[PDB]
């Protein structure tokens, strides 16, 4: 997907237990500064499907990362001047699993990627992932002839 | 003791062979875990606190290491031991947060009621 | 833990020796030209593996996936699985069916979706539910240089040949279709390619009497032609629609009583050398189907009890492991000559309690054989399997430390080469090895 003018982010996945995210800046002729900057751990088996959600809030959107350990781990990508500053002397016992990845693309666009949610179930491997055009649901298809919609309900959060 | 008698004297013996010091304490019948977990906290150069605690929690049960890391009054060390302990993070992490913001002498009473050191708590 | 054994069956087909002989084997039951409904060759359709195949309609992606996750609903917690193929003459099938069969065997573990045989095994190398080997059974006239390197591309490491007799008249009169001097020549090209060769033997065949059975198996381990790494003892069962059923009908073939047969296999296991294993003493056929032959389904323990009061202990490498703690262990090796090459058998043993810890096979590559391109530019030595049971951890790296020191000095080799399976290719990459085709080798 894109962020705000020309800067893109690509999300690589396959054959291992991690998720790779790269970045590159566009130009009049081609692209440049194409390098791998993140390395997302958390999974237990291969990553079969992953997709971006559309940027509803300007500067804040989500990321689904489905995998072959029957889990559908989510991510969350924020923008400049909204980084959720941390690691200060009044630290919050950051629970190193939520270690809040951070990088720069060139110099003037820097992001923060943290962990959001984690869902069990699905009874088998999951195949395909889909978001919605407007609302905040998520479709998942598995390998045991099942198809279920996931939704964040109120008064619970999860 | 005799192994520790030589490679706790030179400054360069505890550089290369710092990992076998962890086994030399933790293999005793008094089970001197409090001196192994003391020299880990002084390791300031790199991430070698991670590589040593993952070796100390293999040859010993992890909650035995967790209760001993909790006893020498430094709470940032007890955090790294608990994440290796297959425990529910909603239990220990809130307990570790209440211990962080208090005063130091306020902490050393709160830390001893958990363990059973009632006389040491009372001081 | 352990190793998960998932058994699949290929498409029900006809053997390829029905054309020029006129029919299949005399004792073989089942198949398409029989009365059992929709059954693979040498099966009846009433077996617990052969009932999972018919419900799956022999679809390899759905037959294997239903078997794997069944074994973890019981809760075996599988992460190392070894496939074995059975039924028919799998290498007699057409070439565009065999390669697509093996591809979907790998896709049931990795999750890759494709049809290229050269690319599916690369995805399967970094799998986490990993394959340590594929066993494919075949006939001795289907182990030529065209067929042996097709199995290397498939990921096969162990292959099984039905020998079933060491006499020339028995392989002729039972319409077997080959000669016994031909199977002792194809053992040599198979063991020099790096395969664990297992053969099948059948007592109580027609025209081989009681006394000829015991000099049949004494020759099998004394002669350096055969001396294989495994056996499956399959006593002859008379089935309903077979060829030997009419010999039972007209009174021209009768079987053994079940007191002399258990006496026989109590003597066969006494001669088993410590480098071979006995996988089966009988096969899984439900006894309502069988008319004559073996009465019950407990011939294994009745044979171990019959040699209790003879003083003789079966020194079998399937029997002599942990299944009793060692507290100590020694390093011994054994050296025998098998069909063209110098085999050695390294192991860790206890001579008192008679229990094994680990084992290893190694072979000097001969000069009359070994057509492979990687094993011709210099003198090489081939390690054939490593198999460690279960500190009790460093037994793998000790057997690889010793098999390499013995190859440079005593063999005089410039390269050592492993026939590791696809899922365990990464265990050898840490030890300094590099892949070159089917093999995981290293210049010495
Ligand atoms: C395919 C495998 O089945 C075995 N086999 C074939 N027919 C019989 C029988 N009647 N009894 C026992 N084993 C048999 C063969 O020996 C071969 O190894
Ligand atoms: S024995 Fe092997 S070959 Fe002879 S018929 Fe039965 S299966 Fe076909």
């Amino acid at each position: 997907s894109k962020v705000e003018e020309k800067k893109y982010l690509l999300a690589i996945g396959g054959t291992n237990v991690n998720v790779f995210i790269a970045s590159f800046i566009l130009s009049d002729s081609g692209i440049e500064k194409c390098r791998v900057v993140a390395e997302l751990e958390g999974h237990e088996d291969w990553v079969k499907s992953l997709a971006f959600r559309h940027q509803e809030t300007p500067g804040d959107y989500l990321l689904c990362s489905g995998s072959q350990d029957r889990y559908i781990r989510l991510w969350r990508i924020r923008i400049n001047d909204l980084i959720d500053d941390s690691e200060e002397d009044s630290k919050k016992l950051t629970l190193l699993s939520n270690k809040q990845y951070k990088f720069q693309i060139d110099d003037e666009l820097r992001v923060g990627i943290n962990f959001e949610a984690l869902i069990m179930g699905h009874d088998d491997w999951i195949s395909s992932l889909q978001w919605h055009e407007s609302r905040l649901q998520l479709l998942a298809a598995t390998a045991d002839t099942s198809l279920m919609v996931w939704e964040p309900d109120e008064t619970s959060g999860i | 003791d005799a192994v520790l008698n030589v490679l706790l004297s030179n400054p360069e013996y505890k550089k290369k062979y710092l990992q076998t010091i962890i086994t030399a304490y933790a293999s005793q019948n008094p089970q001197n875990l409090s001196a192994a977990l003391k020299l880990i906290s002084e390791l300031e150069n790199s991430e070698e606190k991670d590589s040593c605690v993952t070796y100390l929690c293999f040859l010993q049960d992890v909650n035995v290491v967790y209760k001993s890391a909790l006893s020498l009054y430094d709470v940032s060390l007890a955090l790294l031991v608990a994440q290796k302990s297959q425990m529910d993070p909603r239990e220990y992490l809130p307990f570790l947060q209440e211990l962080q913001d208090n005063e130091p002498l306020r902490r050393k009473f709160l830390i001893d009621d958990y363990l059973g050191n009632y006389e040491k708590a009372l001081e | 833990s352990g190793i998960a054994v998932v058994a699949v069956m290929c498409k029900p087909h006809r053997c390829p020796h029905i054309a020029y002989t006129g029919n299949i084997c005399v004792y073989c039951p089942g198949g398409p030209d029989s009365d059992f409904e929709y059954s693979t060759q040498s099966y009846t359709g009433y077996e617990p593996t052969s009932m999972r195949a018919i419900r799956a309609r022999y679809d390899p992606y759905e037959q294997a996936r239903g078997r794997v996750e069944q074994l973890k609903q019981l809760g075996h917690s599988i992460d190392k699985v070894e496939y074995v193929l059975m039924g028919g003459t799998f290498m007699s099938l057409p070439k565009e069916y065999r390669e697509d069969f093996i591809v979907k065997l790998h896709n049931a573990l990795s999750g890759f979706n494709g049809n290229d045989i050269d690319e599916a095994i690369l995805y399967s190398q970094q799998s986490l539910t990993k394959c340590v080997g594929i066993t494919i059974e075949t006939r001795p006239d289907y182990c030529t240089q065209t067929h042996l390197d097709d199995m290397l591309k498939y990921g096969c490491t162990r292959l099984e040949i039905g020998v079933q007799s060491l006499y020339e008249d028995v392989a002729r009169d039972t319409n077997r279709g080959h000669t016994v001097r031909s199977v002792c020549e194809t053992f040599a090209v198979s063991k020099d390619a790096g395969y664990k060769v297992v053969s099948h033997m059948m007592p109580d065949l027609p025209n081989v009497g009681m006394e000829r059975d015991i000099e049949q198996f004494k020759e099998y381990f004394e002669n350096p032609d055969f001396r294989t790494d495994g056996l499956k003892i399959y006593p002859t069962l008379v089935i309903r629609g077979t060829g030997l059923y009419e010999l039972w009908k007209t009174g021209r073939y009768k079987s053994y009583s079940a007191n002399a047969l258990v006496d026989l296999v109590a003597r066969i296991l006494a001669l088993v050398p410590p480098w071979t294993r006995i996988y089966r003493v009988q096969r899984d056929i439900p006894m309502p189907l069988v008319t004559s032959g073996v009465d019950n389904g407990n011939l294994r323990e009745l044979a171990l009890a019959r040699m209790k009061d003879l003083g003789t202990t079966c020194r079998d490498v399937r029997t002599r492991e942990v299944g009793v703690q060692p507290d100590q262990v020694e390093l011994i090796r054994r050296d025998y000559y098998a069909n063209g090459g110098w085999e050695t058998f390294l192991s860790y043993e206890d001579p008192k309690k008679d229990i094994l810890i680990g084992l290893l096979r190694l072979r000097k590559a001969s000069k009359k054989y070994t057509y492979r391109k990687e094993f011709t530019s210099q003198r090489t030595s081939i390690v054939r399997e490593l198999h460690v049971y279960g500190q009790h951890q460093g037994f793998g790296t000790l057997l690889m430390e010793e098999a390499e020191r013995i190859a440079k000095e005593e063999h005089g080799s410039e390269k050592i080469s492993v026939i590791s399976g696809v899922g365990v290719r990464n265990y050898y990459g840490k030890l300094g090895y590099e892949l070159d085709g089917p093999y995981m080798s290293k210049r010495i």
